[PDB]
């Protein structure tokens, strides 16, 4: 039988967020000079 | 044009005669009810007349109460001793104040001590049950001032010659025989 | 004050009716209740969550 | 003073939106309902000075 | 319905808890300090129930 | 009314025992004010009554 626990309403955030860790990491296929234009 | 001090009205009155000059008590008997009975019906009792100072502590406290002054004698009017009472309203911040001595908790005796300065030590362990009306301050005063023997008992031990109740705020204290 | 002291009775100290006076603090409490509870809500809350990091 | 006083009245009518929107919310009735909190009675000079307790 | 208790109840826990000093105590002071957000509100309603003067 | 370094008084050691000490009160008419006199000073004046109010 699952019961949910009941919060105490006066009950602070408990505990902290802030922390930051970087950014994630397949890239799909591209399929798109002279001498004297260089 | 205010200088507030702090501290709950008193009831009854007791006058202590001793070798050092007179003395008025204000008891608290609100506060303390218990340890304010014992003391009025033991004045009554003339239990203590005669009695020594027999510990004197300078700037700390001066001991009395004891009718064998030994020191480690004395009874209460209840047969046994009887429970401390406290307040955070009663407190040692001065010189002036009239307490029970004990050796614990609900150890009262007859035995009590006048605080001769600041001790924040005893607080939360000895009742506070009175204390000494500024006219006759000094007169207390004297009572710690000896020459002190081992022990911290003085040569020459002030007592009290008699007692009288000025004011007795209980209606059913009946002195024992 | 004015009404109060009409006649005989003087400038002095004793005049109580309030009720007008605590009527004032209280609409004052009505409204400031949920600026207090938003502010404090926020304080408490970067207390035990910690100031937020990113400055997004 | 009675020049001021009428300057309120006078706002305070014009002033006087309607609600315009509402929301019939409870908040003593949800902390009420929740075990935390008992409910009981006292003398009111006694819950002020552990009000002032609480908040110290 | 939430049957409301003896007044001695809560008239003992805080005189237990009157400073939230005490060793043994500890998870009060987060709960605690948690509550201050709806002090406001608790004091909004202590005042409006002042007691008027002809009250003892 | 008191010092900073003065604690808050537990209601139950000083105030529960004491007396109120009389209100401000006033002295009615035993005749003329009779109809509103029996209950004039009482707190919600008429509240046990199923003939001047609704009820509770
Ligand atoms: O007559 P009182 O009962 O002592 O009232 C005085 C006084 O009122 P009146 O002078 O009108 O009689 C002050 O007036 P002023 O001295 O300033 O002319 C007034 O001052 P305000 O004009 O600022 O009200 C002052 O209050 P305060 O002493 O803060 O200035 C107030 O007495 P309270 O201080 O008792 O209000």
């Amino acid at each position: 039988r699952m019961v949910e626990m009941q919060k105490d309403p006066m009950e602070p955030p408990r505990f902290k967020i802030n922390k930051k860790i970087p950014r994630g990491p397949p890239p799909a296929p591209v399929m798109h000079m002279t001498v004297k234009e260089q | 044009s205010n200088i507030y001090i702090q501290e709950p009205p008193t009831n009854g009155k007791v006058l202590l005669k001793t070798t050092a000059g007179d003395i008025d008590i204000e008891l608290w008997s609100k506060e303390a009810p218990k340890a304010c009975r014992n003391f009025i019906q033991l004045c009554l009792e003339a239990y203590y007349d005669n009695t020594i100072f027999h510990r004197v502590v300078p700037g700390f406290i001066v001991q009395g109460g004891d009718p064998t002054g030994t020191g480690s004698g004395g009874e209460s009017i209840y047969g046994a001793p009887f429970k401390d009472e406290f307040h955070s309203r009663l407190r040692f911040n001065r010189r002036g104040l009239v307490a029970m001595a004990n050796a614990g908790s609900h150890d009262n005796g007859s035995q009590f001590f006048f605080t001769l300065g600041r001790a924040d030590e005893l607080n939360n362990k000895h009742t506070i049950f009175g204390k000494v009306t500024g006219d006759t301050v000094y007169n207390m005063l004297r009572l710690s001032e000896v020459d002190i023997d081992d022990d911290e008992r003085p040569h020459n031990p002030h007592k009290i010659k008699s007692c009288e109740v000025l004011f007795n705020p209980f209606d059913d204290i009946i002195p024992r025989e | 004050y004015y009404r109060f002291n009409t006649g005989p009775v003087g400038k002095g100290p004793g005049c109580g009716f309030w009720a007008a006076g605590w009527r004032v603090w209280l609409f004052f409490m009505r409204g400031i209740t949920p600026l207090l509870e938003r502010w404090l809500g926020n304080l408490l809350a970067r207390q035990f969550e910690g100031r937020h990091s990113k400055g997004v | 003073s009675y020049q001021k006083l009428l300057k309120y009245y006078v706002l305070n009518a014009l002033k006087h939106r309607p609600p315009k929107a509402q929301k019939k919310r409870y908040l003593f009735r949800s902390f009420k309902a929740t075990k935390f909190f008992q409910s009981t009675k006292l003398d009111w000079v006694e819950v002020g000075l552990q009000v002032c307790r609480q908040g110290y | 319905q939430k049957e409301d208790m003896p007044p001695e109840h809560v008239r003992k826990i805080i005189r237990d808890h009157g400073d939230m000093t005490n060793r043994k105590f500890r998870h009060d002071k987060r709960v605690y300090l948690g509550a201050l957000k709806y002090m406001p509100h608790a004091v909004l309603k202590l005042l409006e129930n002042m007691p008027m003067p002809w009250e003892q | 009314p008191f010092d900073d370094e003065e604690p808050p008084l537990d209601y139950a050691d000083n105030i529960l025992d004491v007396e109120p000490l009389e209100a401000i009160q006033l002295e009615l008419d035993p005749e003329e004010d009779a109809p509103v006199l029996d209950w004039f000073y009482d707190h919600q004046p008429l509240r046990d009554s199923r003939k001047y109010v609704n009820g509770s």
